[PDB]
RNA sequence: GCCAGAACGCGACGAUACUACCCGCACGUUGUAGACGUAUAAGAAUAGGCUCCGGCCUCGUAUCCUAGCAGGCGAUUCCUCCGCCGGCCUCGAAGUGGCCGUCGGUAAUUCGCGUAUUGCAAUUUAGACACGCGCGGGAUCAAAUCCUUUGCAGACGACUUAG
RNA sequence: GCAUCGGUUCUGGCGGGGGGAUAAAGGCCCAGGGAAUGUGGCUCCUCCGGGAGUGUUAUAGCCCUGGGUGUAAUACCCUCG
């Protein structure tokens, strides 16, 4: 027989697979649509979360009830030491999707980035990019400039490899974090020239973002061990005299 | 106001049009029954091209470019034969491209093994002088 | 010099057994002959001999390849497929393999 | 019942040129050029005489024969449009609230668009953009007239129908509220 | 009939089910098939009928768990053709699986399979089967309104490979000029009797 | 099926009261004379009080076309059974022989009206002598002066065993 | 837009000790849904096309290649075709082809020696892909887990860190 | 494996005979009678291809009845090898 009284379902099926995230660092899935009429610019950053605090300001919203009156709002503070660019990548379009064909690195790598490629760094020999480094200063880097010309010839989107300077934070961790940030600009030649000019140099957050701008935040939520249906989905509790 | 139209144009089926049946036979149209069947016959001295009088379906026929002029509708075998000989249909058909290719084809199914070897050697003999001229022209460019 | 090949047989394929819709009889096989379309043309190969050659693992008497011998029995259908009978039924895993058709009993 | 032979003819005046290729018609004359694609109909074109175009269908059904006169009239309309053009007239009808329009000029491209304000005393500003090749004028001959003109009948008529269809009254008795914009006259530019 | 090592079929202008029946028979016989330009096939009937048929296909799914056992609805034109072929093969047996291993399907013309001769099956061509005046659609378009995402990539790329083929055509046309002029110059000069000797043999 | 014309003559068995009875003759279209006699007894049972047990067959013959190489128009009068009630028609055909018109009529009624062989009676078949006595417009169209028509879009014949053609065919025969 | 990511779907890069890797040829225990000339690239229309601008088109029933101990040894003849390497250009959908040069082979014509005996048939043991081995040349001198620790994590495994 | 035979069976080709309106048609010849989707002429219009009318073989031909060449050939059915 039918249900007696109607009610909406508990929870949402959009966020359905409720398993632990595959990777600790948050993953960006899409980037803003490219437009070749603005100057070249980056489209992402990454930092660490400090805490929350309270502010006070007055509102400017004509026709509202609290117009031209003081309000109290809560805010959050994100630590953002400068990041360092290490290399860039190019992708091509195939009838099966996007795929990367080349990548170029900088001459010198920090010990922070070099820590990322190892699981036991203390007892290793730290030979990460030793043989790769000799590709510089050999035929004046003809091999290196060859793939850069290839990217200028065959690629359609260009991303840049950047990492954080975690040593300037009170964190105990010494392993840095690495990601790619897409460059939206006029042309592929301009993109590659601008990206290459940023090798082993720091970039500050004020060049990327600016005041009163509407942004997005990606991270991994707080974890709880293993919970029942009442807290996981939010169902009604059974009467007090229920057995089992 | 000159107007130029380039559109296809088929071959008309009138009385006097000669068809080519599947087994290498020619027949002249004397009467149309439907859009699928016609009445035709061909009196020819050559026994290979001759056909009796009767009805032939239009799906088993091909339209040849030859047309007999001023053939009366529903004529008898004697009058059709008279116009066939006066117009010389058999002599006209011999020089068409269909007949020549058919003859060069027919000569090919009748080849003894010894003749196959002979034609292979003759083809190589002509090819030798063929490549010399090709190389001479290609070098000159 | 003399780069030509060495072939004195007609190649064929092993299609299936003789069957109804749910029952099969391994006694006779069906073979598709190269270049034959009608059953009148298929009459030329009646009584000829066919061979099926395959590779084994061991060497027994100077070779590692075995052969099974058979012969053509009668035409089948209107499309030139033919029936054949071998001393042993074919391994039933060769549905799609190739066989050699000789020209021994000539004319 | 299949009809063996059905044929029609179109005369052509000594002013314009016409060329057809792969059932694609190109008509060009003193007032411009037009294109039409007729690859979806099986018709046989031919030149009957020095100034007559013939078209025909062989072994067609009743349904197939029906489209022959449609094709003939479409090409004749193209000839008329390329030698005399077209011109439509429309009128505004309001009872209490006057309706104001603004046909601003080319918006950095060939298309015109007409803006309509104060329909039945509504504060919506409503915008419609017409297909290229149509020229819009506010008449000065007499009061409260809109003039549409162009080369192709299909585009001129479609733009006029867009104007007619955009002014609609909702949730009211339309036998009483006769407010709106309607078409009133069809004709050629010349004579 | 003839036995080739592998044969490549150009898919443009072929009826889906009529081509799939020939292919399914050849695979079970032992031939190797490669189908190219799967986005240019045709289906008889008006387009909306095909769309409604696909929607009725899309509504089917396992109730208790959609991640297992349920009919998985592939969205590419080549996968639609593959489903059609798979329905005509006993794919639940070892023999059927081996037969299916002899088939390749692609959209467009991949680089291994261009610079090759492309065959045509005349028992499935649309221009020889359908009535003029009837209605048909395109599998590529049907996939567009069901979720295929790479329509424009193949469309732009095909213009590139067709531009390369125009230059290859120009070279082939020039080459014929030397072969024809050489044959005309050579045949007259030398052979006294091989000409008519070949002519009597039909060459 | 494959028909041909017969004539069959029957008679009531002579008796002492009525020696020399009358003789009846009919024209019957039948594949063979075995069913020609059966149709003769079937039609006669609806006209006279004679059965097969009390009658006899005098003669059966075959009628052949006089001029089977001349094109002519025919007209057929017939009755049949529908799913409810009976009806009469009158149709026309154009061909070279009398027998084929009956063959075409049987196939035509079987296609257009779903009428089987069991429920068709042939009343009269007549050759149209003139050209102005043709009524139906699908036969009027075939006797126009200087008839001629093209044959567009005709598929060439290709052997059903030769798969994998090497070039695109053409329909310009 | 958003969530999971095929545990038998794919791509780029880093470092690779143990002949683990690369190059050359040497055989062959061993594997294969099944070589035996495994020879052929325009696009587009089908109620219209191709082109040498003279013509041509139902048809691949086509074109190329095709002789010699399973293909020997010499000569008269002939400047064709085929192959391995090397150097310059080119090719990104799953990266390919062209030109030039050295070397080796070569009936388009016509000849001289040799073939037997496998005994009147018995697959014509011959192809290319992998893989295991043996030599002789080059390059290289790495990581992971257990363990102690951390709490952004946690039923136990697992996860983020440090040594 | 081959040659010569026996039993059962499948599948090709060749030489004859009989029957029906002693096939019907058809070719050539003789005699008579007709018509039109009217041949050649003649008249008119159109120069723009041609169209309209009159009228029975002429510079094309067709239909109906009787006779010869005939015991003609061929199709279908049956039958001896
Ligand atoms: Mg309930
Ligand atoms: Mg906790
Ligand atoms: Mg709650
Ligand atoms: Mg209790
Ligand atoms: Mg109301
Ligand atoms: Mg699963
Ligand atoms: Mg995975
Ligand atoms: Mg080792
Ligand atoms: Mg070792
Ligand atoms: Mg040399
Ligand atoms: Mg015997
Ligand atoms: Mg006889
Ligand atoms: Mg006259
Ligand atoms: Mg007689
Ligand atoms: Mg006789």
């Amino acid at each position: 027989s039918h249900r007696k009284y109607e009610a909406p379902r508990h929870g949402s099926l959009a966020f359905l697979p409720r398993k632990r995230a595959a990777r600790h660092r948050g993953r960006v899935k899409s980037f803003p649509k490219d437009d070749p009429k603005k100057p070249v610019h980056l489209t992402a950053a990454m930092g660490y979360k400090a805490g929350m605090t309270t502010i006070v300001r007055d509102l400017d919203r004509p026709g509202a009830k609290a117009h031209k009156k003081e309000v109290v709002e809560a805010v959050t503070i994100i630590d953002c030491p400068p990041m360092v660019v290490v290399g860039l990548v190019g992708y091509i379009e195939t009838p099966r999707g996007l795929r990367s064909l080349t990548t170029v690195w900088a001459e010198h790598l920090s010990d922070e980035v070099k820590r990322r490629f190892y699981k036991n760094w203390y007892k290793s020999k730290k030979k990460a990019f030793t043989k790769y480094a000799k590709k510089y200063a050999e035929n004046n880097g003809a091999s290196i400039t060859r793939e850069l010309e290839r990217i200028k010839k065959y690629c359609t989107v260009v991303r840049v490899l950047a990492h954080t300077q975690i040593r300037k934070t009170p964190l105990k961790q010494k392993k840095a974090h690495l990601m790619e940030i897409q460059i939206n600009g006029g042309s592929v030649a301009d993109k590659v020239e601008f990206g290459r000019s940023l090798f082993e140099k720091p970039v500050t957050i004020d060049t990327i973002f600016e005041k009163d701008e509407m942004i997005d935040v990606i991270a991994v939520t707080k974890g709880h061990g293993f919970v029942g249906v009442t807290a996981r989905w939010g169902t009604k509790k059974l009467p007090r005299k229920t057995h089992k | 106001a000159e107007i130029n139209v380039e559109a296809t144009s088929w071959r008309r089926v009138e009385v006097g049009r000669v068809l080519k049946l599947e087994n290498g036979s020619l027949a002249a149209i004397v009467e149309i029954i439907d859009h699928k069947r016609v009445l035709a016959d061909g009196p020819s001295s050559d026994p290979k091209l001759a056909t009796p009088r009767g009805i032939v379906p239009l799906s088993r026929a091909l339209l040849t470019p030859i047309v007999i002029p001023k053939l009366p509708r529903g004529a008898r075998t004697g009058a059709v034969k008279k116009a066939w000989e006066a117009y010389g249909v058999d002599a006209k058909w011999k020089e068409t491209n269909w007949a020549k290719k058919q003859l060069q084809q027919e000569r090919r199914q009748s080849l003894t093994d010894f003749d196959r070897f002979k034609v292979m050697r003759l083809k190589k003999q002509r090819r030798f002088e063929e490549r010399k001229a090709l190389a001479k022209i290609k070098a000159a460019a | 010099p003399s780069e030509a090949g060495h072939r004195l047989y007609v190649k064929g394929r092993h299609l299936s057994y003789q069957r109804g819709r749910r029952n099969t009889h391994p006694k006779t096989s069906l073979i598709k002959i190269e270049g034959v379309d009608d059953t009148a043309a298929a009459n030329f190969y009646l009584g000829k001999r066919v061979a099926y050659v395959y590779r084994a693992q061991k060497e027994v008497r100077g070779t590692k390849i075995r052969v099974i011998w058979g012969k053509i029995t009668r035409p089948h259908g209107n499309s030139g497929v033919v029936r054949a009978k071998f001393t042993h039924p074919l391994p039933a895993r060769s549905f799609g393999a190739s066989v050699r058709i000789m020209l021994y009993p000539s004319s | 019942m299949r009809y063996i032979h059905s044929e029609e003819t179109i005369p052509v005046p000594e002013n314009l040129k016409v060329s057809i290729k792969s059932r694609l018609v190109t008509v060009e004359g003193p007032r411009g050029k037009l294109q039409k694609d007729l690859s979806h109909i099986a018709v046989n074109f031919s030149v009957v005489k020095k100034g007559v175009i013939g078209l025909e269908i062989h072994h067609g059904s009743r349904k197939d024969v029906a489209a022959l006169r449609t094709v003939r009239t479409i090409i004749n309309n193209m000839i008329i449009g390329v030698t005399k053009g077209f011109k439509y007239k429309m009128r505004y009808v309001y009872a209490h609230f006057p309706i104001n329009v603004n046909v601003e000029k080319n918006a950095e491209t060939g298309c015109y668009e007409v803006e309509i304000r104060n329909f039945i005393g509504e504060k919506i500003v409503r915008k419609v953009v017409m297909a290229p090749g149509v020229e819009v004028e506010i008449s000065k001959a007499q009061k409260d007239e809109l003039i549409l003109s162009g080369n192709s009948l299909e585009a001129v008529s479609q733009s006029a129908a867009d104007i007619q269809q955009i002014c609609k009254v909702r949730n009211k008795d339309i036998r009483k509220f006769l407010d709106g914009i309607y078409v009133s006259e069809k004709g050629n530019i010349v004579e | 009939s003839s036995f080739e090592s592998v044969v490549v079929i150009d898919g443009k202008g072929h009826l889906l089910g009529r081509l799939a029946s020939i292919v399914a028979k050849q695979l079970l016989s032992g031939q190797k098939i490669v189908v190219v330009r799967c986005e240019a096939l045709n289906i008889s009937g008006e387009f909306f009928r095909a769309k409604l048929k696909y929607h009725a296909y899309l509504r089917k799914m396992t109730r208790y768990n959609p991640t297992r056992g349920g009919p998985f609805h592939f969205r590419a034109p080549s996968r639609i053709f593959y489903k059609a072929v798979r329905g005509m093969i006993p794919h639940k047996t070892a023999r059927g699986a081996a037969a299916l291993e002899r088939l390749k399907v692609f959209e467009g013309v991949p680089p291994p399979y261009d610079k090759k001769k492309k065959m045509v099956v005349p028992q499935a061509l649309r221009v020889l089967r359908l009535q003029p005046g009837r209605k048909y659609c395109t599998v590529g378009r049907l996939s567009h309104e069901v979720g295929w995402k790479y329509q424009d990539v193949v469309a732009r790329l095909e213009e590139r490979r067709k531009a390369k083929g125009a230059a290859y055509y120009e070279r082939k046309k020039l080459a014929a000029r030397q072969l024809s002029e050489a044959k005309k110059a050579a045949a007259a000069k030398v052979d006294p009797k091989v000409s008519e000797a070949l002519a009597a043999y039909g060459y | 099926g494959r028909l041909q014309e017969y004539q069959v003559i029957g008679r009531h068995l002579p008796t002492e009261a009525n020696p020399n009875p009358a003789l009846y003759r009919m024209r019957i279209f039948a594949p063979n004379e075995v069913v020609a006699k059966s149709r003769f007894w079937y039609f006669l049972r609806g006209l006279k009080k004679v059965k097969k047990a009390t009658g006899e067959i005098v003669s059966v013959n075959v009628i052949s076309e006089k001029h089977p190489l001349k094109v002519k128009n025919f007209g057929i009068w017939l009755r049949y059974d529908s799913r409810s009630g009976t009806h009469n028609m009158y149709k026309e055909y154009r061909e070279t022989s009398r027998v084929a018109a009956v063959e075409a009529m049987y196939a035509d009624m079987a296609a257009r009206h779903r009428a089987r062989f069991r429920s068709i009676h042939i009343l009269k078949v007549v050759e149209l002598e003139k050209t102005e006595d043709v009524k139906r417009p699908y036969i009027k169209q075939l006797v126009a002066k200087n008839l001629s028509f093209p044959l567009p879009h005709r598929v060439p014949k290709i052997s059903t065993k030769k798969i994998f053609s090497a070039k695109r065919p053409s329909t310009f025969s």
